[PDB]
């Protein structure tokens, strides 16, 4: 049987409910006193000033008294991912490419900038129709080889990119997709059949 | 830092069945009023179900969305404030509004959603989330493969880490409304005559295939072909809830006569045996080559849209689509649906690839899944910087929307 | 355990805040076809020429 | 062992007849039913047995003994020490192993003089 | 009874004893 | 014959891996350069944390 | 030369990441011996309550929205023999032998 059970949401329709904690669950007058010698700290709908927004706006919360004022703390959250900004003269003294157009690598930083450096979405959302076709691995490679050159300019080290590995990877992956069933049952056949060769070879060896 | 902060945020999932309307936070929409309206030559409306379902003179049913978009806002803005004034019973500028939208929305019509939801509701936030989106974050994924199935479309939508692949999405028209016309088809061809509930003053038993013994109601005002064909389409919509199954595998003859029928009543008292033809009418979701509509079409099924939508995006992430496929709409609770689906899948999925179907067949899962990822995303504490505010709006004007929102 | 060693079981609280940029962000999707370790340099082919 | 929940009879008519005493016992593990034989009820009210006592009720003789008030129902406001205990741990029904070491010269000693030829002695 | 004569204090605060 | 099937395996196994149907010698993944969680991750997080206390 | 149309080729300053060859990899939130990263978080293990005093079987601690911290359990076909187990007939046996050798993660409270 299973040692342990992992799930998400939960493991099975089957789910026994969870337990919510409470008091007065042995009965109210057993904790008749507990609740009796205190009182309730008063709760206010309130407005609060997230820092993390850039306007300014105020929404309201359910918070106690006391709190009211305080920063909000889910603004200690708010942190993008570090991406350079450059210059018109940096970008025509450095980042020039014949390949690319100034355009399109700030449309490309835009959306990195957007997306968390996520490239399969800035991929999804990137503009082949106004700017050239790009593949995921193109974009990956102008990001980080301008982030280097940028580095290097200005400033520590960084790996270097290696467009043609991932390249073949995918092309590997995708060939490895595209095989129908019969080619993959035969891959399996082989994985057996040699795994059947070689446990023979190992018995007569372990013989000897 | 705590848990996620209630804002009193109002979550909105205006679709082409039924509109789905909560306050962020619950676990079910508080209301879902059929979308369809009567409209009487601004115009006179009427919205919700208790104001459908009687007869009047001159009033036509339609619908403010089109292909899954709204097209007329003059009765989506008729909607809205129904919503607001009997089931919010609160004032619009009081509460931030999430709406949810649909995947393929134009650029133009988020706008000029922005645009009525600040300067007619004067509200002081909004923000516009994809039905994908929100459909994967009530199961807790941040990424997979959202199929849904509703009444317009049934679409594959690749989501990763809360962001819809808008290249990968794949789209059919073979939805609710198709297994409507199917079954009106499969009605004609028996010659059951369609009565409508309204229509019928009293009835008595009869048996199998007797004619119906039924009295009509007196004094019934001329009525729009549209009410006609709205009130035929809900009583088909039953029909398909009642009756309908996909069967566990491809379809045969020999196999669907075997199993045992199912008995269906109409409103009208007539009463028939459907035999194997209930499962007929399920398998064109899968099998469109086969539907006497078009063999020849171009049309896919519901499992190659599925493989199809995967196909068109970065292997990378095909393993986590695959991983976590989400299935929802009112359409997919046709019994065995799900069953099916998956077999289909195990079947064709590349055996490299882990394919898994999250189990939440069930209607409130199934139907409310948008509005239900709606309120929990509303609910975040993280997601407050989201918000697009009043000042916002102001400043960036109406094209604010398309930064803000991704 | 047998050793005497204890564990304290885990409890699964909201996020929460960064401190530093220690909060190294993982791939969810990268991990489902490669280990979450680098490869040691030890069993890592010699670089090409 | 365990509290005791319920000791009602089950009344019956006789081919007032009762054929069964249920007691319920209470313990922290959870809460058990028995159908004990109907002559129990003698012992019952010779050891006193309420409502919230802990008792014990071997298997064999079926006669109940009470260990006193549960210690749920003790305040800090009465005095007294033997008439309160702390509700049973584990299943109301055990199975109990006793092992003891003695000699034949213990036997011996206890079988030669058993402990008024008592107070004398 | 113990609230005729005492003050319920606030949850959080130490006791002190604070009359009616 | 086995030393048949040996060599005819062996074979079918070079020529499978010339033309990269062979799974077993999956080429790596470059590390992506190592980055600190944003915003949108502890979203996500928040959002799992949310959605398992909903159901 | 077979290998070359695809040969692994290492470039100076970077580094690489393995695939997955004995076992298809899984979610996180997924048993290691299901190929998943098994993270603790989303780990159900046997817990034993103070009140009432029984085993109530897989569980797992998990903060509510308010800050109330929740037992979510998991249904498991053993579930009887998980009530009986505390304190440390064939399934029992084994069970038994298998938490006795501590094979099995049964958590306990104490106070701090
Ligand atoms: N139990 C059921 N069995 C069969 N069909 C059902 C069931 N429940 C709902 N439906 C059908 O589901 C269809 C789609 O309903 P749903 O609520 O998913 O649509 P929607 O998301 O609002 O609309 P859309 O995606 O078309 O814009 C309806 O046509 C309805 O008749
Ligand atoms: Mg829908």
């Amino acid at each position: 049987m299973h040692r342990e059970v992992y799930a998400l949401l939960y493991s099975d329709k089957k789910d026994a409910p969870p337990l919510l904690p409470s008091d007065t669950g042995q009965g109210y007058r057993t904790v008749k006193a507990k609740l009796g010698s205190k009182k309730v700290r008063p709760w206010k709908w309130m407005p609060f000033t997230n820092p993390a927004r850039k306007d300014g706006a105020m929404f309201f919360h359910w918070r106690r008294a006391a709190e009211e004022g305080k920063d909000y703390p889910f603004a200690r959250f708010n942190k993008t991912v570090q991406v350079p900004v450059y210059s018109e003269q940096e970008y025509q003294l450095y980042l020039h490419d014949d390949a690319w157009t100034k355009a399109e690598t700030d449309h490309l930083f835009d959306l990195s900038r957007r997306f968390d450096l996520r490239f399969v979405v800035i991929h999804d959302r990137y503009d082949h129709q106004q700017f050239k076709k790009r593949s995921v691995e193109d974009l990956k490679e102008r990001y980080y080889h301008i982030c280097a050159k940028l580095a290097n300019v200005r400033a520590l080290k960084i790996p270097v990119f290696d467009a043609g590995h991932e390249r073949r990877r995918k092309e590997q992956l995708e060939r490895l997709y595209n095989r129908t069933p019969e080619q993959v049952a035969e891959e399996e056949y082989l994985l057996q059949e040699l795994r059947k060769i070689e446990a023979r070879k190992k018995e007569r060896e372990k013989r000897s | 830092v705590y848990g996620g902060d209630e804002v009193g945020a109002l979550v909105f999932d205006i679709g082409s069945y039924t509109v789905r309307a909560g306050y962020a936070g619950e676990d079910c929409p508080k209301v879902d009023f059929p979308t369809a309206i009567g409209m009487v030559v601004g115009p006179t409306y009427y919205i919700d179900t208790n104001a459908l379902r009687v007869p009047r003179e001159n009033m036509e049913a339609i619908s403010p969305l089109k292909n899954g978009m709204v097209e007329d806002w003059d009765s989506f803005q008729a909607i809205l404030d129904h919503t607001y004034k009997m089931h919010v019973k609160s004032e619009a500028s009081l509460h931030p509004v999430l709406m949810s939208e649909a995947p393929w929305n134009t650029r133009a019509k988020r706008e000029k959603l922005t645009e009525l939801m600040f300067e007619h509701y004067n509200i002081p936030a909004f923000f516009l989330c994809k039905t994908a989106v929100l459909t994967a974050f009530a199961n807790g994924r941040s990424t997979g493969l959202i199929l849904d199935s509703g009444a317009t479309h049934t679409t594959a939508i690749p989501v990763h880490d809360g962001y819809v692949l808008q290249q990968g999405i794949v789209k059919s028209p073979l939805a609710g409304d198709f297994i409507t016309m199917q079954c009106r088809e499969l009605f004609q061809e028996m010659n059951i005559e369609l009565v409508p509930p309204y229509m019928i003053a009293s009835k008595e038993a009869v048996r199998e295939g007797s004619p119906a013994n039924w009295k009509r109601k007196e004094k019934l005002p001329q009525v729009t072909r549209s009410w006609h064909n709205y009130m035929c389409n809900c009583v088909i919509q039953d029909f398909q809830a009642s009756v309908l199954q996909v069967s566990d595998s491809t379809y045969d003859e020999q196999v669907a006569a075997q199993m045992p029928t199912v008995h269906y009543e109409f409103p009208n008292g007539y009463n028939c045996d459907f035999g194997a033809e209930r499962l007929k009418i399920p398998e064109g979701l899968f099998d469109p080559s086969n539907v006497k509509g078009l063999s020849g079409n171009t049309m896919l099924g519901v499992s190659h849209v599925v493989t199809t939508s995967v196909g068109m995006c970065d292997i990378d992430i095909r393993p986590g689509l695959y991983g976590s496929v989400i299935v929802a709409g009112g359409n997919t609770l046709i019994q065995s649906f799900t069953d099916r689906l998956n077999r289909e899948l195990s079947q064709k999925t590349p055996p490299s690839m882990r394919l898994k179907l999250i189990a939440n067949n069930t209607t409130v899962e199934r139907r409310f899944s948008s509005w239900i990822g709606g309120s929990i995303l509303a609910s975040l504490g993280t997601f407050q910087q989201m918000w697009i505010s009043k000042q916002e709006y102001e400043e960036g004007g109406k094209q604010c929307v398309e930064r803000k929102c991704p | 355990d047998v050793d005497g060693q204890t564990e304290v079981m885990p409890l699964w609280t909201p996020p929460t805040p960064p401190q530093d940029d220690s909060d190294i962000y993982l791939d969810s999707v990268m991990c489902l076809m490669y280990e979450a370790t680098p490869i040691p340099e030890a069993k890592l082919p010699p670089v090409y020429v | 062992e365990g509290e005791v929940t319920e000791l009602t009879p089950c009344e019956t008519e006789n081919p007032k007849t009762i054929s069964h005493v249920i007691i319920g016992l209470k313990t922290a593990k959870g809460t058990k039913q028995l159908k004990l034989d109907p002559s129990i009820f003698e012992s019952l009210q010779k050891e006193r047995v309420e409502a919230g006592d802990v008792i014990y009720i071997e298997a064999n003789s079926g006669a109940v003994k009470r260990q006193g008030r549960c210690d749920t129902y003790a305040t800090e406001f009465d005095l007294e020490a033997e008439e309160y205990v702390p509700l049973p741990k584990g299943d109301v029904h055990k199975k109990k192993e006793i092992i003891q070491d003695v000699t034949l010269h213990d036997l011996d000693v206890a079988n030669a003089r058993p402990q008024i030829l008592s107070m004398m002695g | 009874k113990a609230s005729r004569l005492f003050q319920p204090v606030q949850y959080g605060q130490k006791p002190e004893g604070r009359t009616v | 014959e086995q030393i048949t099937l040996e060599n005819q395996v062996h074979q079918r196994i070079a020529e499978l891996r010339k033309a990269g149907l062979w799974s077993q010698r999956r080429l790596p993944k470059l590390q992506e350069a190592p980055r600190p969680k944003s915003h949108w991750d502890y979203l996500l997080e928040e959002m799992q944390w949310m959605a398992t206390d909903f159901a | 030369d077979p290998d070359g149309p695809f040969a692994f080729r290492r470039k100076a300053g970077c580094q690489y990441y393995a695939p997955h060859l004995d076992q298809t990899g899984n979610w996180p939130w997924t048993s290691p011996k299901d190929g998943g990263l098994g993270d603790v978080r989303y780990r159900y293990c046997l817990t034993t309550l103070t009140v009432p005093q029984r085993c109530i079987g897989f569980a797992r601690r998990r903060v509510g929205r308010g800050g109330r911290v929740l037992l979510d359990r998991a249904h498991s076909d053993y579930d009887s023999v998980f009530h009986h187990l505390d304190l440390e007939s064939k399934d029992l046996s084994q069970i038994l032998v298998n938490i006795k050798s501590c094979r099995w993660r049964h958590f306990r409270p104490r106070t701090p």
